[PDB]
């Protein structure tokens, strides 16, 4: 991750939301089935940060409607937190990497093994930054009793 | 077995009707024209109307009497002559002569003569202001149809409850309960299993001295009277019948114009700002009260509009 | 202890729908078995139906049934409940209002399944019923057959003109078998009940949805005859010993009625239950 | 019951050569009533008594419903010319003569559950060969 | 199964170009149930009942069905010329006809298999890209 | 007395999850083989039903299976499990209620892991499979067959894959051979067979969870049907006469009933184990 703007923040925001604290009133209940989600759904997710013009509205819709349960309603401010932390991390990642990825690939000395070594896509880096925030949340979280 | 159905000695009137009605015999045809004109196949079918309609029913039916020991006290009510027609729809011709033209609706295991619940609930929604569905076709008559029936159903309620006024929100709530078992939106509130409205089948009950069904004419002149009619015959419910209605229904509590179940009803007066002004109560026997003064006002069944299917209190 | 054979006496039209799409004549069809083609209850419908009967004893719902969905504890349930088969269905006539069918494949299938499951009382049940069938494939001798064991029903047509029920006087019917499977039972070959139990026979219901008194909708709905009776099985998996008692108590005492199946509203499925009485 | 694409193309085929279908695959909009009717009558009174009515000629309807009989004719027809030997053996193949009745044939064969079945599929494969074109 | 992302982008592509959803990204609340039943309908029923049912025009429905089965048709346009042309090769390449009906080219086109799984595969890609949007 | 044959009855329908996100019509499909594509039980599952009927005898358990996952010393097993591989599947039939199906290639396949295991008692039913298998491809020639063996079952047809079958007169059927494979059998070609055990012909069965009365979830699952009949291989290692002799005499004993994949409360997998019986 990049601590220059403002994902940093966002990511130790969530982490510090929502990692339970010991035994004392109340967290804001994790949910798990999100890690498995984003996991799953990584291409489309990346199909939707892609769409410049409606990116935040699709990343809503989609998690909306993918999470339609009745159980869900209490997971609203988790969907919210996700979803302004991905859109960060891809303007971030986009903003960083983009430049450098096209001129790394047009570029003739370097191998296409070194190339795709070296080029990082921003969608699918910001996804992975996301799913490996909330493997960490969860990590903390749970106990096998 | 030429009457008093009983279970030991009878034919299943609704495999009589339409299984062996139409049973290939001997020198009678109704496959040729001259065959569907004859005098042979209207003797045919003469003597298999007669068959249908020969059967009396009891008082102290078994059947009916089972019937009351599974689904509760019935609501007696007594048909009127126009006679009563259910199951007009089911398709039953062929283009004979003395042939019933007309469907009837005949329980498969019983073969009495019945009213299906879908049917009498359908009946008494349809007297409900939100009966009608929100829809594009029907958005021109939705408001006039809602402000009808809402009135209708405020006068009724007040005739058999003791609850002095009614709001709007309150009848569409009473009627989302009574009928969807749900609010008036997609919610559903935690009821009891006892805490639901059922309607059963209405059955036919007992035709005290006489056959429970008769032969009836619905002779349609077209737009031409300078051309002949066209005899329809079809079977029809014989008046003076008694026709036995159940419902297992509960009693419906509304809180400032919310519907609430009974527990929740419990906990909401033990508070302290109860306000009995917005509690109200319609018991079962009122709900069944309500039913029968709906179903005296406007009948059940088909061709209600020309008479048939009117019931008085027994 | 461990096995009981429960009998499902319905007592209005049962509609347990496939939710499958038939785009002929019938819009909604009922369960049938995977194997025999015939009319059941899946064991989730089953155990659904039971659970919300007994949803006010919540102890006893959690011992037996298990957790509720989406609880914090999910355990599981002690009580398994096994799919119901069809025992007995009616079919109309002309001597009687309706007569008792059962198949001599449906009566093996039930000995097959006691022999299998060890049901409390199933040695003198599959004992009789053995007896009964052996002596109807020794009458039968490879033909189709309606038998019935009242002398008043000899010649009755039993929904087709081509079915006709014969008495054969050396058969007997022992009276618990009667009380299981029916009253003017009649024993029909394979070929006859599949017959009368196919997609073109079962009863069907019409309905219509009417806007302002003006047809709008219109359908047919596939329905299990009323007073069919069912069998499934009930395996006793260490529940409690006293809520297993009144679970069995409430289950099988005659003033209980259980819904299983669709169309609640306007009385469709409404059951009685009943146990394997000692022969 | 699943419809094979054979058993539509055999209603497709035979709805044109009846006349059913138009050159401009089109046809009146009042067959698909007939079809949906026949289906209910065969469902409810049974496979003669639905026959007899849906063939009869002398009929004050807006159409010729006599054809979808014709059409449930050829249909079965060309079911019937498929059978495999072994299925002749346990099943009737005998082509059903044109100018015949067919309530008359059903009945001097019986009603047996072939027929039944074989009518019941050509009428859904009827009902799915309309909805395949425009009501007029 | 996985997820194939280009299957996606065909299908959001076909969505927009059949006119599913508006300027704004919003469709008619009952093609998620369309596009649901569509594939239980498939497995349950024949492709071709499911497929007739479903492009029947003229139909009384809350919105236009045949809709969908444009879209279906135009991503099985792509996922054809997105085929690789090799020898040794199943999968057949020509592209659906405009002017064709669906259940026309399936009935002179048999033995479809891949027919089939193309169907399936547009149908559940169809169903994961209608999620990017909203429900009026 | 080392790696017997066992064959699996099922009294019921069986679901042992696949674990793999479908996002098709059927989110739950079931268990099925590597490189066959039949459905199929993994050792894991077996081993974990057995163990789950014999954790009452924790000495034997302990010996045979292992040791628990959260003992202190562990213990490595000492009977060697293997997967359930599908050997007759209930078929729809006209005639009889259901038939027995079984493809060349199962046959085959069979054939080749007696031999490749050297079961107990391998030698007379490989020689006779062997014997069965060549006259059924000499009277096939190539094409593709239905062969049943009852002259009554002839002209039996199979609902899924309409075809009827066929009575070759001179290919005999063993009594071993029906007890192991099953009464009524008939083999297909192994077209019919993959269409019949295939995901669009396997029966599919819709579930929902109601909350107060309305839907919340709906999924379709997936099932093998009841009746299926699968065969799996047992080989003791260095493990003990006795507590062998307990094992295989609780397993085969004709009132053990053993619970294998999912859905337990409502019934789903429940099968009897039978050992490979001297021909």
């Amino acid at each position: 991750m990049s601590k220059k703007g403002k994902s940093y923040v966002k990511f130790n925001m969530l982490l510090q939301k929502y990692i339970l604290k010991n035994k004392d009133q109340e967290s804001e209940k994790f949910l798990s089935s999100v890690i498995q989600m984003i996991r799953a759904h990584a291409e489309i997710l990346q199909i939707i940060l892609q769409n410049e013009d409606k990116r935040t509205e699709m990343l809503k819709n989609y998690f909306d409607n993918n999470f339609n349960e009745s159980c869900h309603l209490g997971y609203t401010g988790l969907f919210e937190d996700i979803q302004t932390l991905l859109c960060l991390r891809y303007q971030e990642n986009i903003q960083d990497y983009q430049n450098r990825n096209e001129i790394i690939q047009q570029n003739t000395i370097l191998t296409s093994d070194e190339k795709e070594i070296l080029i990082v896509s921003p969608a699918m880096d910001a996804i992975h930054t996301i799913f490996t925030a909330l493997q960490f949340i969860h990590f903390i979280n749970y106990n096998k009793d | 077995m030429p009457k008093n159905y009983t279970l030991q000695n009878a034919s299943n009137l609704g495999w009589l009707f339409y299984k062996d009605y139409y049973r290939q015999e001997p020198n009678v045809d109704f496959i040729s024209t001259q065959g569907k004109e004859s005098d042979t196949t209207a003797d045919f079918f003469r003597k298999t109307n007669q068959r249908i309609t020969a059967y009396q029913l009891n008082s102290e039916s078994p059947l009916v009497a089972a019937f009351n020991n599974h689904f509760g006290t019935p609501l007696q009510l007594k048909t009127i002559y126009p006679g009563l027609i259910t199951g007009s729809g089911l398709p039953h011709q062929t283009g004979s002569k003395g042939e019933f033209k007309l469907g009837f609706q005949f329980d498969y295991t019983t073969g009495l003569p019945y009213i299906p619940g879908s049917s009498i609930k359908g009946t008494l929604r349809s007297m409900f202001p939100f009966s009608l569905k929100d829809k594009g076709s029907t958005k021109r008559i939705l408001p006039e149809y809602r402000k009808e029936r809402m009135e209708y159903i405020r006068d009724l309620i007040i005739e058999v409850t003791n609850i002095n006024e009614i709001s709007d929100t309150e009848i569409q709530a009473l009627e989302y309960a009574i009928f969807t078992n749900s609010t008036p939106s997609g919610k559903t509130i935690e009821f009891s299993l006892e805490e639901k409205d059922v309607f059963y089948d209405a059955f036919v009950a007992d035709s005290k001295d006489g056959v429970m069904l008769s032969d009836d004419y619905i002779t349609p002149h077209g737009e031409n009277p300078l051309k002949d009619p066209k005899p329809i015959l079809f079977l029809k419910i014989r008046p003076d019948v008694t026709i036995n209605f159940y419902f297992k229904l509960c009693t419906t509590h509304l809180y400032k114009e919310k519907v609430c179940s009974s527990k929740q009803i419990e906990e909401i007066k033990k508070q302290n700002d109860f306000s009995s002004s917005d509690y109200k109560m319609i018991t079962a026997h009122q709900k069944r009260n309500l039913f029968e003064k709906i179903l005296l006002c406007i009948g059940i069944g088909a061709k209600t509009n020309i008479g048939y299917g009117q019931l008085k209190k027994l | 202890m461990t096995t009981r054979m429960y009998v499902i006496n319905t007592l209005s039209n049962m509609h347990v729908g496939s939710g499958e799409v038939n785009y002929g004549v019938i819009a909604n069809l009922i369960q049938r078995d995977s194997v025999t083609n015939l009319p059941n209850i899946n064991s989730s419908g089953l155990k659904g139906a039971i659970r919300e009967y007994f949803k006010e004893n919540e102890d006893l719902v959690r011992e037996l049934f298990g957790s509720a969905p989406r609880d914090e504890k999910t355990l599981p349930g002690k009580v398994r409940f096994f799919e119901a088969n069809l025992l007995s269905m009616p079919v109309r006539s002309d001597k009687v209002p309706f007569l008792m069918a059962i198949s001599d494949e449906v009566l093996q299938e039930l000995i097959t399944k006691m022999k299998f499951f060890n049901c409390e009382e199933a040695t003198q049940y599959i004992s009789h019923l053995s007896t009964l069938l052996d002596n109807i494939k020794t009458q039968a001798q490879g033909t189709d057959f309606a038998y019935v064991f009242d002398p008043l029903l000899q010649g009755a047509i039993i929904e087709e003109v081509s079915i006709r029920a014969t008495c054969p006087s050396h058969i007997p019917l022992q009276p618990s078998l009667k009380k299981l499977l029916g009253d003017r039972l009649v024993i029909l070959s394979h070929k006859y009940f599949s017959i009368l139990s196919d997609d073109n026979h079962l009863p069907v219901l019409s309905r219509n949805n009417l806007e302002n008194g003006q047809s709008a909708n219109l359908w047919y709905e596939q329905v299990l005859p009323r007073y069919s009776r069912l069998y499934f099985m009930l395996m006793d998996g260490n529940a409690q010993s006293e809520y297993l008692k009144k679970f069995r108590d409430t289950l099988c005492t005659p003033s209980t009625i259980i819904q299983i199946g669709a169309n609640a509203s306007i009385g469709y499925g409404y059951c009685q239950i009943s146990e394997l009485s000692p022969f | 019951m699943k419809i094979s694409k054979k058993q539509i193309e055999y209603a497709i085929e035979a709805l044109r050569a009846n006349n059913i279908i138009t050159n401009d695959n089109q046809y009146p909009k009042v067959f698909k009533g007939y079809i949906s009717s026949f289906g209910a009558a065969v469902i409810q009174s049974g496979l003669i008594p639905a026959i007899i009515f849906f063939e009869n000629e002398d009929n004050d309807a807006n159409a010729d419903r006599h054809k979808i009989i014709g059409v449930l004719k050829d249909i079965i027809n060309a079911m019937r010319q498929q059978y495999t030997v072994t299925d002749a053996t346990i099943l009737v193949s005998s082509q059903i003569p044109a100018n015949y009745s067919m309530a008359q044939y059903i009945i001097e064969h019986g009603n047996t559950d072939q027929l039944l079945k074989e009518i019941t599929e050509a009428a859904v494969a009827m009902k799915l060969a309309l909805r395949m074109y425009k009501s007029e």
